[PDB]
């Protein structure tokens, strides 16, 4: 999330909302564009400092093509300029006697020499980009001549000192096959060089016939000069070298002559590259001898997940480095890391050839992510099966087990009460397996996974400081997985399931001691009718709470693992499914949770005052009730009308069904 | 938690004995109390599977039944034997409470119609006072006789929590219009079904209502009104269900309005038109409740046993029950013009006048006080 | 002997006499014109801006080469008469091309076309094979990327030399050969680039071309029709947007005005009622039946006979280039209108059950104002029938056959600008959109009047009847200044005047 | 002009969805700068 | 600034800005934002 | 919205069984009622298939059909014999109208040849209007002691059903004879099942105009007085074919004069093209008479024809012409009055009909308005 | 209902999602820097 500090950090930088401008960078967005040069450089053009200093960056191979473009729009609107001047200011604020004729034939064959890299009796080298020396008195049409075809030397001199400079071992693998697929071209121009000294003693190798001759040698010693200049100048591993071998073969796309030899380099450097992505698309082996590949692992505890909420796993195992992108597989990139990252938690438990206009390693990689996809989907619902466990935390934390729990709360209902420190975890945990033994939650195959907790803070005040940013409510309860099945159920999800409960807990609760205050008064008049609205609306909102929004929203999720392609699908529905439950709750709302706290409170009190067993405190109780269930009608009734939400517009119709309540 | 059934009187012990029937065939038990092999409770029922069950000449037709290895015409008459049998009756009842984990309710099926009659209101009378922490549930049945009613209406209306009429004038109506019958071995057909759908969740675990108090509490809203029907539909939706059960000639019944309706959806309906079915019936304006007080109408959800298609049973609380009272109330004075202290019939006119007048101001705007 | 210093003028290099009887002098001057020409060529195309350049300087050097061979090889040594003689007939084409160059001067599709045009100003000279030769080697560049779109479609680009340079995605500017294809390569390349997303006679050029383009174009049209299932969703819009599909016409249309401030318009209700009518139209919960969206733009404060509402269909990225943004606003302009129609009908039938329940009560006063509702009925049947007959049958009746890639947008601005037209929608018939609206007006005023105020209806009727009749007056006098309109008085009038 | 008035329905129950969970993440990372 | 900063940095001056402006500028571009897309902030932001 | 139809009588039985089934066969549905694997809303006729039919002899040759799995002779005796069995007929009625989500209609097919039917229809008729204030009814009556049962009736018909439409023995059996030479009741029966099918072919399949039968009815009837209807169907090739044969005498169905209101269903795929040069071709021949006052019109529909199962059509017209038949019933109780508890009701039908004869008389003048 | 409004309340809720993001970026660091 950087982009949204830019935003902020330009907003303080100059002076001036700051949302939309967000917006219309986040639907633009490891693709990189390119656009025209010539056209900008021309727009920009004192310009002259910008036409010389240009050609460095390029040859550094520095990111640069997009920010020129910049710079040509902000040409053209002079007030961007004039804003931008103001904003910085305010911020800063012996051939001579030897005949012509024969002269020609020393003179081209001393030239024969400094091919080989050996220095001539008149054409030597000047000791150091390599420059030459011809003769202090000669021709002038002969050194003119000899000039044009100086260069050749000087290019054979930087890739001879290229190869044996690119041959160590601190330069990666990448950079060895290329330095090894270009010492059989400099072979072979050596080859030529001899051929022609075999040719030369017969006398038809002339300074004319030479220059016309080492013109298809020129090309390709130029073509190799120019790439020995490019890795030289900029610091270029890993893929870095293989985006500008690509791009340079694609730059000379129009002239069939300087393509097939790109290519070829091309695809003899990308042997050390494209096998090791071999294996670490069809296994989960990373070798990276050098920090080359565009993937990197961090060494992270596998415990760290269940442990805690905040840390990252998933997004932080691995991660794609940038630089050293190929630039030719940016569009699968995100395809590889799921590959691999598929593979490799499954193998712990239980050929590719570069191609010019060509995707065959496109599809080949596809249908081997979606080979990964599929074994490892079937080998998390065969065995160690999800569904079943879904339906066990569902039958618990949810209290779809109604048996189970009514015996619970008849049986810990005096422990309880108790404040809080004062109960140990043992005498809780031991009613809590005799409960269970009991009930008819013994057909449980994982029934060894529920712990009792216990946590410091209340469930309304939580609430309440995480939307405006004890006793018995402390009562939670915590799950227990495996490793292979943690990853999508871990602290970051579970939680929710949690949170859930508390509120499913206490409005079970209230009801329950509500109910039963009904049997202690059943053999002093005005109790009965507000007992009567009174359970008529705890019933309403767990009925809505229970059949309106547990079972549909769980069937979607049932019918949606039905048809499951990655992992990555199942995190997101998972959280979809907790994230719109809590929505659907009366929570994620802070003035209807207030007041819905509020009436709750008054919930408890009043049942309190029944066993104490006074006529000038029912009347108050129906006030207090009535005014605060008015309130929390008329919130709802609001919040359904100018938002749409059927389930508020639901709960309106299910709490009152005569009309009453028209107020 | 524990019920513990409690049968008297010839219709009474022959309802509770063919209920006994159709559960063990809906459960996977043979009818000698061993499980047979061919997920829901049955601790409720069941015991490790031995009936808890109280049985009191029916008696001498049961027990030739191959189900046997699985266990006058007064009401002063029958207060006299229900006195003299005091010590007979209530020793097995002590034994057994005592034995059960925690006593929650007591189910009782019985007919107002002769020993059963006095029995059942001596019974009542003194389980109050001996417990009066246990609720009490009375599968009341209706047909000298008025007189009799009466008497046990006035203890069955205020000493007994519950109460669920069926009179067999309704009773052989269905029998006719949709079976075409024309017996005794008919009619209680649909009786055991009614029976063993009326507890169904609370035999089969469910997200609500897993405990026999939270089904009162909600329909009956005071001692007095404690009255509650039946319906079943199936002799397709759940709106379809739903205003079936509603139709007048469905009820089982022989302004006004209703006071609070539960509703059990026996079918495997997703539940996503569960909501727009209550939609759908308050705009089309089906039936209307009580005026002064706010009244809801609740549907719930159930499974089949697979061992054994959709049904649906309603739990019924209308003041349009001062009808049948009424009828007893009229027959009650033409036998009165007509012919110890015989006062403990004027005591029974008067406080079965005062839940006539209770029920009909129901429906007043200000029933209250 | 001469003979060496004059042979040694056109390879180019010096001699004692050319620096850089008493006649010869002339005889030495007019060979060094015909030097000087050369040496100035080889001066000027002596560089290896743009890429069509470089092959036309190419082509001159190739041309030099020649000229140089030529030379030197016949004559070891003649007489100086028969030197100027040989060199005459080639050194004034050697001037005529030094005239060609500059020796400013166009790059470029320019170039090409000034090239060309010199080409046919002096066919019939013996310049036609040279000029023909360097034309050859020179449209080399363009010829290539011609063959970049028909066989690849990745644009390349040089130094922007061609005429043409680089949601709605065809922001592709575009702005001799025949202008035949220049616009057909123009649209073959934009075709190609979607589907990877997803005598002078120039024959030589065209006959690989034309059947390469016509298979494209016409697999391209056979991939939008069979595998996109492009016509589905025109029936399928034909039955929503266009209200031609029977019980969710009705269905949607009665919800709405069952009602009928701060309701009608909140989201609860209107994303509500839609979701309602789906399942009783029993045509549609499909993928296709999706992306219905009741859109609101306008908020009325509170007789009247205007409810704005919209109905907009939503389409991906492949078909939305197809469906234009106001073709669809456009929908909803005649579904509004034709919304506004089916008022009557909801309106018309409460009132013929509003009467109904009335019936004993027999009497003139009865009889009398049922049979103005049965007048009133026939006017609103009998228009709803034309605009049903004009828009829904005849019009779908093109557009239909006439499609069995821009084929497709010409097309679909024709056949809703028929609909529209037939509709009388248009300005030219606002007379009768304003007439008609007066009836409008008027029957709602019955429909708000449900014997107290007989004398109020009786003025209604006659107020109606008069303004009928100014309708069919103003519809006949129409016709002399359209078609279309000409069935709507057959229509209206039956035996009557 | 005027807008969809069906994806605004969904648009605002993402974001404020979107909104809870963001909010849910600042407040027990907040807890453990202060633990 | 870095140096690469700092290097992209001495052309823009060349060619005719504040260097922690230029330096958030490098960054946005550097996380592949088109650079059509950040002009069209810099219009509707300094306007 | 469901519809719901009644049989009365041996004719309605029989009429009743070929309508079901041609209807049945129309779409893909088998004798057995069961769906066939072989766009058509069958929801409306048919409900979740079993149809909602009521059938009050030939019924058990009936339920001998192979189609078993789809499912006196005075007015006063046939009077007597509804209100005996009222309660019991009436139970399934209201249970089928619950059991429907919302009843539109009430299709009668019952026969007035002096059949029990008649008694039954009246006494149906006027406890429907009595308990159904807000539901439609409409009856397909047939017209062949036999003078009077054919009068009785009509007092209850012209103040109860809200549409009718007449099919006299008269005209069906000279097509019969003419077209067909059958010189039985299923071979006259069999054209009159045809026209029951296409007489609802607009709302049996979705279309734009006229959705529901209110719609169909509405145009057509002005008065509720004047509430009769005539069919034609020349199916026995373009849309000037169609029009043109549904207005000789030999096509309408019937034993100055002028039409009111001409509604004709299209079931064939006829280009939409040609419709309107029909309809200018009919105008200026004139081959039909309208009313003079009001501005009378004519309009047709289209629709598919089912795929399963040529251009079809169908008429509905309402015309003074059918004056003429009541006057030959006047005339034959006149006659049949001399020849041979009090008869009070049996005359105030005499003077109903008599007043409904003097309004269709009175509307061929020009001022039949006021 | 001003049909203004809702671009207000949109405006309202993107706040509330931008803001708040913004918070997490900068404790971010903090961590990061903590330790
Ligand atoms: N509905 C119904 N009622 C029954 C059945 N068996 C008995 N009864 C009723 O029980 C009454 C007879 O009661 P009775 O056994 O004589 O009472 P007791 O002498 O005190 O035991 C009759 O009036 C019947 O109405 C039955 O199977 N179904």
């Amino acid at each position: 999330f950087r982009i949204h500090h830019d935003v902020n950090e330009l907003l303080s930088l100059l002076r001036v909302g700051a949302e939309v401008y967000i917006d219309l960078l986040q639907k633009n967005r490891y693709v990189t564009t390119t656009v025209s040069a010539h056209s900008a450089k021309v727009k920009i053009a004192t310009p002259e400092d910008f036409l010389k200093k240009y050609d460095e960056l390029k040859s550094k191979n520095t990111n640069l093509d997009p920010l020129v473009y910049l710079l040509s729009k902000l040409t053209e609107d002079k007030e961007t300029l004039q804003y931008l001047q103001q904003n910085a200011k305010e911020r800063a604020e012996l051939p001579g006697t030897l005949p012509l004729a024969s002269q020609e034939s020393a003179v081209v064959e001393d030239l024969l020499y400094v091919l080989v890299g050996v220095d001539g009796r008149y054409v030597s080298a000047q000791p150091l980009s390599r420059t030459f020396l011809v003769d202090p008195n000669l021709d002038l049409s002969i050194r003119e001549l000899v000039h044009r075809i100086l260069p050749v030397a000087a290019s054979y001199s930087a890739v001879t000192r290229f190869i044996e400079e690119k041959s160590s071992f601190e330069y990666g693998q990448v950079n060895h096959a290329l330095a090894a697929a270009m010492r059989t071209l400099v072979k072979e121009h050596l080859i030529l060089v001899s051929q022609l000294e075999q040719l030369h003693r017969q006398g038809l190798l002339s300074l004319q016939k030479l220059w016309f001759y080492i013109q298809p040698a020129m090309r390709t010693m130029d073509i190799l000069a120019s790439l020995a200049t490019s890795v030289d100048k900029g610091e270029c591993l890993g893929g870095s070298t293989l985006s500008l071998l690509h791009d340079r073969s694609f730059s000379y796309t129009g002239d069939s002559q300087a393509q097939e030899l790109c290519l070829y380099l091309t695809k003899a450097a990308s042997a050390p590259y494209f096998e090791v992505l071999e294996k670490w698309i069809y296994r989960g082996i990373i070798h990276d001898p050098y920090s080359e590949f565009m993937v990197e692992e961090h060494e992270l505890r596998k415990e760290r997940i269940q442990e805690d909420y905040n840390d990252k796993y998933w997004d932080q195992r691995y991660t794609i480095v940038q630089q050293q992108i190929p630039s030719f597989l940016q569009k699968m990139a995100d395809k590889i890391l799921s590959t691999g990252k598929y593979l490799n938690v499954v193998r712990e438990c239980g050929e590719i050839i570069y191609t010019l206009k060509e995707r065959a390693y496109v599809e080949q990689i596809e249908k081997a992510f979606n080979y990964a996809s599929k074994v490892l989907l079937d080998f998390l619902m065969e065995e160690k099966e999800l569904v079943a466990h879904l339906r066990s935390i569902k039958r618990y934390f949810l209290m779809d087990q109604g048996d189970f729990f009514v015996h619970f709360m008849d049986l810990a209902e005096e422990e309880l009460r108790k404040p809080v420190e004062d109960i140990t975890p043992p005498r809780l945990e031991a009613l809590l397996e005799l409960a269970l033994r009991m009930s008819t939650a013994n057909t449980d195959p994982f029934k060894d996974d529920l712990k009792i907790d216990l946590m410091p803070h209340d469930l309304i005040t939580q609430l309440l400081r995480v939307l405006a940013i004890s006793g018995l409510e402390a009562f939670s309860f915590d799950y227990i997985v495996k490793w292979p099945l943690s990853l999508i159920i871990n602290r970051k999800a579970l939680t929710r399931y949690q949170m859930l409960f508390r509120h499913m807990f206490y409005c079970k609760h209230v009801e329950r001691q509500l109910c039963s205050v009904w049997i202690s008064n059943k053999t002093f008049a005005g109790a009965f009718t507000l007992r009567q609205r009174m359970l008529n609306f705890v019933q309403n909102i767990q009925y809505y709470m229970m059949f309106e929004v547990m079972e549909p929203t769980w069937h979607i999720l049932e019918k949606n693992l039905k048809s499951a392609s990655n992992i990555d699908d199942v995190l997101g529905h998972h959280t979809g499914f907790l994230d719109t439950c809590l929505k659907d709750c009366m929570l994620t709302n802070p003035e209807l949770l207030k007041v819905f706290s509020k009436l709750m409170s008054v919930c408890v009190m009043f049942t309190n005052c029944m066993q104490k067993f006074f006529e000038a405190t029912i009347n108050k109780f129906d006030k207090n009730f009535s005014a605060h269930l008015l309130d929390l009608l008329a919130r709802l009734s609001i919040y359904s009308t100018s938002d749409c939400e059927h389930g508020m517009a639901s709960v309106i119709s299910r709490l009152d069904f005569n009309g009453f309540y028209t107020e | 938690r524990e019920i513990i059934t409690l049968q008297l009187g010839q219709c009474g012990n022959q309802i509770g004995f063919e209920f006994w029937k159709q559960l063990c065939a809906e459960h996977g038990i043979s009818p000698e109390a061993i499980v047979e092999e061919f997920t829901d409770r049955k601790d409720v029922f069941f015991y490790q599977y031995i009936p808890r069950a109280v049985l009191l000449r029916v008696i001498h037709s049961i027990l030739n039944s191959p189900y046997a290895k699985l266990y006058g015409n007064n009401w002063a008459s029958g207060f006299s034997q229900g006195e003299k049998i005091h010590e007979d009756i209530f020793d097995i009842i002590d034994r057994e409470a005592d034995g059960s984990d925690s006593l929650e309710g007591f189910v009782l099926c019985h007919s107002i119609a002769g020993t059963g009659s006095g029995l059942g209101s001596y019974l009542l009378e003194r389980l109050n006072d001996r417990y009066p922490k246990k609720l009490v549930q009375t599968y009341s049945v209706f047909p000298v006789q008025p007189y009799n009613s009466l008497l046990t209406l006035k203890r069955l209306t205020q000493n007994a929590d519950c109460l669920v009429v069926l009179d067999n004038t309704a009773l052989n109506r269905i029998a006719t219009d949709r079976l075409h019958i024309q017996s005794f071995s008919q009619i209680n057909q649909l009786v055991s079904t009614i029976m063993s759908a009326s507890t169904t969740t609370l035999r089969y675990p469910g997200y609500m209502n897993n405990d026999l108090i939270g089904l009162i509490a909600s329909l009956i809203p005071t001692p007095r009104l404690h009255f509650l029907m039946t319906g079943y539909t199936p002799l397709t939706t759940v709106l379809d269900v739903m205003r079936r059960l509603l139709q007048p000639k469905n009820v089982m019944v022989s302004n006004h309005c209703y006071i609070a309706i539960l509703n059990i959806i026996q079918g495997e309906v997703d539940p996503t038109q569960v909501h727009k079915s209550l939609q759908r019936i308050r705009e089309r304006k089906l039936a209307n409740f009580i005026p002064w007080g706010p009244a809801s109408i609740q549907v719930a959800l159930s499974r089949k046993s697979p061992y054994l298609r959709v049904s649906g049973l309603m739990m019924a609380n209308h003041t349009s029950i001062s009808s049948l009272f009424e009828r007893t109330c009229r027959q009650y004075d033409k036998l009165r013009k007509r012919e110890d202290n015989f006062d403990e019939m004027d005591t029974s006119r008067e406080i079965v006048q005062q839940l006539i007048d209770e029920y009909h101001a129901a429906t007043r705007p200000d029933y209250i006080s | 002997e001469l003979v060496k210093d004059v042979l040694n003028v056109l390879i180019g290099v010096v001699s004692a006499t050319f620096s850089l009887p008493e006649s010869i002098s002339s005889l030495l001057s007019e060979v060094a014109e015909y030097g000087t020409c050369y040496t100035r060529l080889s001066h000027f195309s002596l560089q290896p801006k743009g890429l069509v350049f470089q092959a036309f300087t190419s082509g001159l050097r190739r041309y030099l080469q020649y000229y140089r061979a030529c030379v030197l090889s016949t004559p070891p040594t003649l007489s100086l008469l028969t030197i100027g003689f040989l060199f005459k007939k080639l050194g004034r084409q050697l001037r005529y091309l030094a005239e060609l160059c500059g020796v400013a001067f166009p790059t470029g599709v320019k170039l090409l076309s000034y090239l060309y045009q010199e080409a046919l100003h002096n066919c019939s000279n013996e310049h036609y094979p040279v000029l023909l030769s360097l034309l050859k080697t020179s449209c080399e560049p363009y010829t290539r990327f011609i063959h970049d779109w028909v066989y690849s479609g990745v644009f390349r680009d040089a130094y922007g030399e061609f005429m043409i340079q680089v949601k709605l995605y065809w922001t592709h500017g575009y702005v001799v050969f025949l202008k035949h294809i220049a616009h057909d390569i123009y649209v073959c390349g934009k075709t190609i680039n979607l589907l990877k997303l997803c005598v002078l006679m120039k024959r030589s050029i065209t006959a690989p071309l034309a059947a390469h383009i016509s298979l494209v174009n016409k697999a391209a049209v056979d991939y939008f029709f069979v595998e996109l299932h492009l016509e589905a969703h025109y029936e399928a819009l034909r039955h929503f947007l266009l209200m031609e599909d029977g019980e969710f016409a009705q269905s949607l249309s009665d919800l709405l005005f069952e009602k009928l401030p701060g309701e009608l318009l909140n989201p609860l209700v209107l994303n509500s009622v839609l979701s309602k009518a789906l399942q009783c139209s029993l045509h549609g919960d499909t993928p296709h039946a999706s992306n219905l969206s009741l859109a609101l733009k306008y908020l009325p404060e509170v007789p009247d006979v205007l409810s704005c509402l919209e109905l907009r269909y939503k389409v991906d990225w492949p078909l939305n280039i197809v469906i234009t943004e106001g073709c669809v606003s456009k929908y909803s302009g005649v579904f509004s209108f034709l919304l506004q129609l089916k008022l009557m009908m909801w309106a018309l039938k409460d009132v013929c059950f509003h009467l109904k329940r009335t019936a004993m009560a027999g009497s003139v006063q009865f009889r009398q104002l049922q049979l103005f509702k049965h007048e009133m009925q026939h006017f609103v049947k009998v228009i709803q029938g034309y605009i049903a007959n004009q828009i829904l049958h005849v019009t779908w009746c093109e557009f239909r056959a006439r499609l069995a890639l821009e084929e497709i947008q010409r097309a679909h601005a024709e056949y809703l600008h028929k609909a529209v037209f037939r509709g009388l929608l248009t300005e030219k018939a606002a007379p009768v959109m304003n007439v008609i609206h007066s009836i409008f007006s008027l029957v709602l005023k019955f429909r708000s009047q449900l014997h107290p105020n007989f004398a109020l209806m009786q003025q209604s009727y006659n107020t109606f009847k008069y303004y009928s009749h100014f309708l069919f007056k103003v519809v006949t006098k129409l016709v002399n200044r359209q078609p279309h309109l000409e069935d709507f008085l057959l229509r209206i009038n039956f035996n009557n005047y | 002009r005027a807008r969809n008035m069906k994806d605004f329905e969904n648009q605002i129950t993402e974001l404020k969805k979107e909104n809870f969970n963001l909010k849910l993440r600042i407040y027990f990372l907040e807890e453990r700068m202060q633990q | 600034l870095s140096t690469e900063e700092m290097e992209l940095y001495e052309l823009a001056q060349a060619a005719g800005i504040d260097p922690d402006v230029f330096k958030i500028l490098v960054d946005l571009l550097k996380l592949n934002v088109a650079p059509l897309a950040v002009f069209q902030m810099l219009k509707s932001m300094c306007a």
